[PDB]
Order: structure tokens, then sequence, then C-alpha cells
């Protein structure tokens, strides 16, 4: 359905917008606050846009330097030859970190392909389907912080630890592919508590 | 060639 | 120090995100890359070529912010950023068995600590020519720095190695004096020699430290003597 | 500069008075002017309230380093 079809892209962007902000980016206010009919203005969308016309480049507020761009595609199931020209528009563009939204999945080649050339460009795959609301707006979840490696060193000697003895959080779970964080970052949970007011965790990504 | 022959020298 | 408050100047402007300032300062994009750098206090290949893309964008007639750029350059913070990453850029080229002249990487590095470190003569007198280097920093000097660290593991790996029998050979602590003659002769090989010894006082090898302890009693500009490296 | 609380845990007071009352058992000497009485507990019971039991203890920190506390040093409750 084509109404439904541009109700579902505008909150797609909505919630892109919403984690690159949450991730540091810099987003501006009205990407932020875009609306339905604002994004219809901006641009029906089936046989009319496009995945690849939607496509977005984001800057980082602490380093210009790095740009991360979301891809959308235009097939059902990402094929190797989209990838290729995902990642050589990155090397045309020498960037690094790409995000890739994934209509209903992703070919297990593809998957392969990811994990393959990580390091030489980091690519995470999303489903659409997963990414039409923010996750993070929900009661249960409670508010998450990206620590840095100052941070991680001043908490492991203020309680004299080491990484093995922190709890962990999974990396295939969803709130830290929202974060996109790799192995080796820990996370600073802050959540409220009905017997001390707040409670701050940390949580070393596995 | 020094430094070469002090890399070999590292290698055995 | 007034170099330093000048690039934290631009920052604070870059931080207030005015494009009165930060739009006409070519050098606000330089210090992109000098901010990423000196929070890091290492220079990494993306940094460096941004460095040599911003270099190579100044046209001729307007080449007074080179002499900027030296200035900020001359921030000792960012000669701590260059010479640790010459330091543990040749640390880690003995792995690989790459020497200084094989490092493009480490060539850029050279040349922009170069144009760096005279800053002040480009201030004093409006020089907005580069400084040159020095053949025998890059074949004598920083191979005499590997052949110190790669006698030093060959040792080390002698000592992980049983069966050594009594009286073993002590690791060679006779210093070659050309070493300590571009010491005494080249600011630039100088400094990155202090920050050598510094990195491996990090290491302490006993050997090595008073292997070289000789020599920096005589150095360039009096830099061994200086403020930086001492307090380190 | 010992950063663990200043207070006797029960669980200190169980093992400290346990310990001392078995070895005045044992006939070690009586570092408090005993009123009479011929339970150890009792006058380990009175030495605790006295800050006058010889013992040291050792709390081992979760990091395996340890702290040293006299039995006086710590808040008897």
């Amino acid at each position: 359905d084509d109404e439904e079809e541009t109700y579902r892209l505008w909150k797609i962007r909505k919630t892109i917008m919403q984690l690159c902000h949450d991730r540091g980016y810099l987003v501006t206010q009205d990407e932020l606050d875009q609306t339905l009919e604002e994004f219809k203005a901006q641009f029906k969308p089936s046989e009319g846009p496009r995945r690849t016309d939607l496509t977005v480049l984001v800057a980082h507020n602490d380093d210009p330097t790095d740009q991360m761009f979301v891809f959308f595609p235009e097939e059902p199931k990402v094929g190797i030859k989209t990838i290729k020209v995902y990642c050589q528009r990155m090397q045309e563009e020498n960037i690094t970190r790409a995000l890739i939204v994934v209509q209903q999945g992703m070919t297990p080649s593809a998957k392969q392909s990811l994990v393959d050339m990580a390091p030489k460009y980091i690519l995470e795959q999303f489903l659409q389907q997963e990414l039409l609301i923010n996750i993070t707006e929900h009661e249960l979840v409670p508010e998450h912080v990206v620590m840095t490696k100052e941070e991680v060193t001043e908490l492991l000697a203020r309680y004299k630890l080491r990484e093995n003895q922190l709890p962990r959080i999974q990396a295939g779970d969803p709130v830290a592919r929202y974060f996109g964080i790799k192995r080796g970052q820990v996370v600073k949970i802050i959540r409220p508590s009905e017997t001390a007011g707040r409670y701050i965790t940390y949580r070393l990504v596995q | 060639e020094a430094l070469q022959k002090k890399f070999n020298k590292l290698k055995k | 120090h007034y170099c330093t408050l000048r690039a934290e100047l631009l920052m604070s402007l870059h931080d207030l995100d005015v494009g009165e300032i930060c739009t006409v300062d070519p050098c606000h994009k330089f210090t992109w890359c000098l901010d990423a750098c000196i929070r890091e206090r290492f220079v990494d290949s993306k940094r460096a070529r941004e460095l040599q893309g911003f270099l190579d964008g100044v046209k001729k007639g307007q080449e007074q912010v080179l002499g900027d750029l030296s200035m900020i350059l001359c921030d000792p913070f960012a000669i701590n950023t260059l010479a640790l990453s010459t330091v543990r850029h040749l640390q880690e080229l003995v792995g690989q068995e790459t020497l200084p002249r094989d490092s493009p990487d480490l060539l850029l590095l050279l040349r922009l600590l170069a144009l760096g470190q005279g800053a002040w003569d480009m201030i004093d007198s409006q020089v907005f020519k580069e400084p040159k280097m020095e053949v025998e920093l890059i074949t004598r000097f920083l191979p005499m720095l590997m052949s110190f660290l790669v006698d030093d593991y060959t040792f080390n790996v002698d000592q992980k190695l049983p069966a050594e029998e009594k009286a073993p050979v002590s690791y060679p602590n006779t210093l070659p004096e050309s070493f300590t003659k571009f010491l005494q002769e080249q600011r630039m090989a100088c400094e990155v020699g202090l920050y050598y010894v510094l990195h491996i006082t990090k290491q302490r090898n006993k050997n090595a430290l008073l292997r070289l302890l000789p020599g920096l009693v005589e150095t360039f500009g009096d830099l061994a003597f200086g403020d930086i490296f001492l307090h380190l | 500069k010992r950063i663990t609380t200043p207070y006797m845990t029960k669980y200190e007071r169980a093992r400290v008075l346990g310990t001392r009352a078995l070895q005045i058992a044992m006939c070690a000497p009586v570092m408090v002017e005993l009123e009479g009485e011929t339970d150890p507990l009792l006058i380990a019971m009175k030495e605790l309230k006295a800050r006058k039991i010889p013992i040291i203890i050792r709390r081992y920190l979760p990091d395996g380093s340890y702290e040293d506390w006299g039995v006086d040093e710590l808040i008897i409750s």
C-alpha cells in the first residue's frame, strides 16, 4: 500500500535520525522533528523516491573526519552486487561506517561478506521491521550511555577489577546494535530504583 | 645493511 | 604557549559554531585533524592523509597560513603527538621489516614535524618555504634506533631460549657516536631521540638506557635540557 | 587509609567472641579484670565491651588485597 509505504518510510527516517543523534552524530533539529506531510513535501512513494534516493550521509560531532552512511536497498534480499556498489561508493567517498536496512531479510552470503570485510568496511545489517520503532523510548529500557576508554580505566582502577568481572551484554542484542557498539566497549546504564532513586550499572559488550 | 642483518639475527 | 591558545581560540569558536570565522580560517579544517590527533596523541593514517591534503591545498599568494600552520604546529602537545607517532611507527616497523625510507606515512610525519619545528623562524622572518630533512636521519639515526631496539629484542629472545652458559655476554652498551652527532646537530633528530629515550624509559630497559645516556649530555639547542623532555 | 567500614559485622563479632572464649578456655591470660566469672563467653563479652581483645581482623578485599583492623579500632555495636 502506497499510503502505509510513505508512513513506514517516514517513521523509518525518524528512527534513523533519532538513532544517529543518540550515537553522537550531527543531526539537525528539523529532521529529528520531521513530520509525515513534511516527509512528503521534501520529496506518493510506490511507483513515484527510491531506496537508493532515500539514503543519507551524516557527520560525527566529535570528529568531522568520520561520516556514516545509512543505505536502503531497492530489492527484497540484499545481493552481493548491491553490497559491492555500496562499499565501492564508500571507497570513492573514503568512508568505513555504513548502515544498511533490509526490507525483510539479507542473503546469507551477504552476511559472510559483511563479517569478512568488517575491519576495512564496518557494515551493519538492520531489519526494516525492527527499525520501524525507536526501541530506546520504551519504558522498560533504561538510559544507556556509551563509555570511552578513560572512563573505563578510571572505573576499573576505582574498583580494582578486570573486564572479566563485570556483567555482560550480548553484542547481538538490539540495544547494542542500536548504539553500534563493538566487543570490548562498555555501556553505563542509569535506571530508576524504587529503593535508592537512581542506580548505575556497567555492561561489558560481548 | 646492519639493521637487516639485525632482523635476520632476530629471526634465527 | 601563545600558539596553543590560538588553536584553542579557534576550536572554541568551532565549539561556538561561528560560520563567520569557521568558513574563513583555512586552518580550521586543519585543526579538525589536529584536535582529533592531539586528543589521541597519535596521528593515524587517515588524519595524516587529511593533513597532507590541507598542505597541498595551500595555493600561491596565500602561503602566510603555512606560517600560521607552523605556529599552530609549534604547540608542544602537537610536538608530543608527532614525536610519539614517529617513535611508535619506528617501533612497529621493525616487525614488518621496513626501513624509514620505505615508510611514506613516516615521511609525511617527518615533513609535518619539520614544518612545525621551524615555526618561530617563519614568524621571525616571513618564511613560506618548507624546511628540508636530513638523509642521515632517514638512513643512520632512525636505523640506529632500530639497531638498538632489535639487538634488545634478539637478546630478549635469547633469554627466553634456555641453555645459557656461565658468564653470558651483556647487551652491547657501546654507543655509535654519529647518532649523538645527529642529536647535537639536528633539532628534529634531537627531539625525536628525546621522545625515544622517554619511550624506552617506559620500556625500562637499563642496558639500552645507559647505552644512550652518554651522548644525551651534548644535544642540539639544549633540547635534552629543556622543560618538555625534562618534565616527561 | 583503610577504605572498609569502621563497624564490626555480626559475623566478625561471632568469630572474635568464639575464638577469644576458646583462648580463655585454654588458660590464656585475660586482658581485663574479671569479676568472679567462670564462663569464657561472658569473659569474652566483657573484654569486647572493654575493647581489650588482642585479635586483629584481616578482611580480605575481593581483589586479593586485604585490610587489617584492631578490634578496638572498629565500632562495636
